[PDB]
RNA sequence: AUAUGUUAAGUGGAAAAGGAUGUGGCGUUGCCCAGACAAC
RNA sequence: UUGGCACCUCGAUGUCGGCUCAUCGCAUCCUGGGGCUGUAGUCGGUCCCAAGGGUUGGGCUGUUCGCCCAUUAAAGCGGUACGCGAGCUGGGUUCAGAACGUCGUGAGACAGUUCGGUCCCUAUCCGUCGUGGGCGUAGGAAAUUUGAGAGGAGCUGUCCUU
RNA sequence: GGGAUAAGUGCUGAAAGCAUCUAAGCAUGAAGCCCCCCUCAAGAUGAGAUUUCCCAACUUCGGUUAUAAGAUCCCUCAAAG
């Protein structure tokens, strides 16, 4: 595991607390926890965590690559956080806030309300651009995929909810 | 029926049926299954004594 | 999605994977999606 | 027809054991228990009367499986009506009525005679660590693995 | 909520507002009392039981049912009441109302409520296949000797038996049946009747159970 | 029951042409720390 | 399906279609959920999951089959002794009469047409539909109940707003 | 209407420094599955539960006798047959 052997994992003012299997992580915007794995051994030289695989099997090789990946996401999101940005394309497509929740208007016969959840803030730039901010990477990825599934992009014209750097393959169908 | 009862009585001394009558042959004993089943019901103390003579012959 | 007993690459961008015991190919254009069966 | 002991009523002694089922696989527990109920560990075993004794299984919600046979291994059933085939998976029975999961596995390892039905009524199975039968004073019994 | 017992009387019609005509079944629901409150602690489920129509007291040489017997007397005394003929249970109601010995009056329903009615059917006796089930009958001329019998009853020799649930003749009869989503149109307090819109199962002077709609 | 190994499909416990980064074993031969082999 | 073999049935396994009554499979006709499209929209084509329910009235033919008229969301393919005659018809066909054509010296025949031509049985056992008596359920009775299990039900169009 | 799923769509993510719906993990998803609706149901020999009513002497208790609560025979009937 060349990404598992790269087990430097330089911390910050975030505090790392081991508890055997499950590991708690707290910092500026912290309190994350995950029951990681039983086989993997954990060590901290001075503050940098480091992950060592035993037994060199096939199952031990793969999990050594993921366990380093999950720990790096748990500390870097407490450090900086994760933001995913997406846009609206189409005439009359307006999105706006209702305080905590979010309201969309994408050409249906009724508006669509996205009920908010914990640790995630919504924000609207100019009634087209919606930002999703949070601390855990799997959580902000799930909600950003849920709300683009209301109206996915369209081949012939490009209308619909699109990621901020998404490429859309377009066909050219003329009457 | 005789073998089933010998197999039950041998496992109270941590022996199979198979290893009892293996080692009982090597010790030189030539007693039946019928007679061996009746000793284990009647006289438990005598049955435990020929278990040891079969057990050290292995 | 083309289901056929013979899945193969077609162009040079398609790639062969496995998902839950089934052989698939994944490519950039959607006309090359194949799964074996 | 010289001389062979035959058991009898007024001649046999039945006692009470307790098995706990956590961390045990289903069939390897059940094969051990079904030989207790028949009496094949008594030295006075006779095939035409009921020697052998009572068994209580107390945990029964921590039975394990190996492989993928908790989403597979369906249990079928027919109601003698046309098209009345019904089924449930093995993982479903574990979370819902787990006592009938174990006692069906054990009664399938007993013979289908009149005596085999009567021997199967000496089994008592409970989910979770309590049983009512403190009056009969049962003992612990560890599985000869 | 809102259970009550009564017996059928007959069927009439009522002119609604703006001259609309609606058929009406009149049910007399008189002298219903609460007779025992059942509990999840004692019994395992919460319910109340209700007795409908009172009957005469204990007598020494009773030869019929209109005199209560000694088991029924002591049961209907622990709640201070007279012995009743019909006793049913209602487990849809809220058990935290209804002190034992109350009289559930007829105006616990207001006009406009949707209800369900339960009773036993009329009863027809031994009936054949085209009456009891909805079967088509054979031709009546052109040489036929097949008029009101059932048809074939199975296949040939694969399945050398008759399957069960085969719809042969037998007793048509009266069994329990509920009708759903009726209405209460007018409640009379002095006569203690309820008018329901439609028709309910049973013969006259039967026994119906009215309770509120589950949907 | 002893000892060594293979299989993860209930294969075992009913079939082919073909297809496939499924996993073990044995060989020949390329590019190797001068920095490949990826991604930048 | 048309066939090959000739293993049960010759001291009889006794009949094509239609009627009545059903039950199963799915290689899906409709409805449901999806992918791709040479899919602008409305419509369509093709593939995948899916068997819960539903799946038409007439004219001509003994007809199966098939053609046609009108409808429908749709008018699916097959198995069950080519499902079912101790449940029904008996138009057809292996019966005796008669006639045409053809063949035959002839008696007769075709497998080619046409008219007419007798369908038995009081249900013993298993099985199914409904209804009762006896015993049991560690005292005997009346009344109200829980629900392990089982059965039923499960369809769909048109119009108005957006 | 709720729960779990099919084809399918995904999030994070290594093996294989990339990419990857999957290997470990987290979601969603059919009129089909299980519940929800109606009916039968403790001969469910595993024979269940609550409320109320009733309680004997002889005796060789071998059984006899009379009996309680409660039922039935018999008679007048139908909303049932
Ligand atoms: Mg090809
Ligand atoms: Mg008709
Ligand atoms: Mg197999
Ligand atoms: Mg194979
Ligand atoms: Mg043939
Ligand atoms: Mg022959
Ligand atoms: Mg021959
Ligand atoms: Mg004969
Ligand atoms: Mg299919
Ligand atoms: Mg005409
Ligand atoms: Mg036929
Ligand atoms: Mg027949
Ligand atoms: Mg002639
Ligand atoms: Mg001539
Ligand atoms: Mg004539
Ligand atoms: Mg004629
Ligand atoms: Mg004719
Ligand atoms: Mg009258």
């Amino acid at each position: 595991s060349r990404v598992g052997k790269k087990i430097i994992d330089i911390p910050s003012d975030v505090t790392v607390t081991f508890d055997g299997n499950h590991v708690t992580v707290k910092g500026p915007k912290g309190e994350l926890s995950r029951t990681l794995n039983e086989r993997m051994t954990f060590k901290q030289e001075e503050n940098t965590i480091e992950v060592v695989r035993p037994s060199d099997s096939k199952e031990d090789r793969t999990n050594h690559g993921t366990t380093r990946a999950l720990l790096n996401n748990m500390v870097q999101g407490v450090s900086q956080g994760y933001v995913k940005v997406l846009e609206l394309v189409g005439v009359g497509y307006r999105a706006q806030m209702q305080g905590k929740d979010l309201i969309l208007n994408v050409g249906y016969s009724h508006p669509v309300e996205i009920k908010a959840e914990e640790n995630i803030t919504f924000s609207v730039e100019k009634n087209t651009v919606v930002k999703v901010e949070g601390i855990s990477k799997e959580q902000v990825g799930a909600l950003a995929s849920n709300i683009r599934s209301v109206r996915p992009p369209e081949p012939y014209k490009g209308k619909g909810i699109r990621y901020q750097g998404e490429y859309v393959r377009r066909k050219e169908g003329k009457t | 029926l005789w073998i089933t009862r010998i197999n039950a009585a041998a496992r109270q001394h941590e022996m199979s049926y198979s290893r009892l009558m293996n080692g009982l042959k090597k010790a030189g004993i030539d007693i039946n299954r019928k007679m061996l089943s009746e000793i284990a019901i009647s006289d438990e103390k005598a049955f435990a004594q020929l278990v040891t003579k079969a057990k050290d012959a292995l | 999605m083309k289901v056929r007993p013979s899945v193969k690459p077609i162009c040079e961008k398609c790639k062969v994977i496995k998902r839950k015991g089934k052989v698939m190919v994944i490519c950039e254009n959607p006309k090359h999606k194949q799964r074996q069966g | 027809m010289r001389q062979t002991f035959m058991a009898n009523e007024s001649n046999i002694e039945r006692k009470w054991y307790v098995i706990d089922a956590e961390g045990q696989t289903l069939g390897r527990l059940s094969s051990e228990v079904a030989s207790i109920l028949r009496g094949k560990n008594k030295v006075t075993y006779t095939p035409h009367v009921d020697t052998g004794d009572y068994v209580i299984v107390i945990n029964a919600s921590k039975i394990e499986f190996t492989g993928n046979k908790e989403t597979d291994k369906v249990y079928y059933r027919h109601s003698n009506h046309p098209g009345g085939i019904k089924s449930i998976t093995a993982g479903e029975l574990r979370r819902t009525n787990p006592e009938r999961l174990i006692e069906n596995s054990i009664k399938g390892m007993l013979p289908s005679t009149r005596l085999g039905e009567k021997q199967g009524k000496k089994l008592f199975v409970y989910g979770g660590a309590e049983h009512p039968h403190a009056a009969q004073q049962p003992e612990n019994y560890e599985l000869r693995g | 909520t809102k259970g009550i017992l009564g017996r059928k009387i007959g069927m009439t019609q009522v002119f609604g507002e703006n001259g609309e005509l609606i058929p009406v079944t009149v049910v007399e629901a008189k002298e219903n009392v609460v007779l025992q409150k059942k509990t999840v602690e004692v019994d395992g489920y919460n319910a109340i039981q209700v007795g409908f129509e009172d009957k005469k007291a204990y007598k020494k040489d009773a030869k019929s049912n209109k005199y209560a017997n000694k088991p029924a007397e002591g049961h209907a005394k622990k709640a201070d009441a007279a012995p009743k003929r019909f006793i049913r249970e209602f487990r849809n109601v809220d058990v935290d109302a209804y002190e034992v010995g109350q009289e559930v009056s007829v105006d616990t329903f207001v006009a406009g409520d949707v209800i369900d009615v339960t009773g036993v059917s009329k009863g027809k006796g031994f009936q054949g296949a085209i009456k009891r089930h909805g079967q088509s009958r054979g031709p009546m001329s052109h040489g036929s000797h097949f008029h009101r019998a059932p048809g074939s009853v199975g296949m040939a020799s694969d399945a050398s038996r008759v399957f069960k649930g085969q719809k042969m003749p037998g007793r048509m009869g009266g069994n329990t049946v509920t009708v759903q989503n009726l209405e209460v149109v007018q409640v009379d307090t002095e006569n203690k009747v309820i008018l329901v819109k439609g028709n309910v199962p049973g013969p006259k002077k039967g026994l119906v159970e009215i309770r509120t709609s589950i949907k």
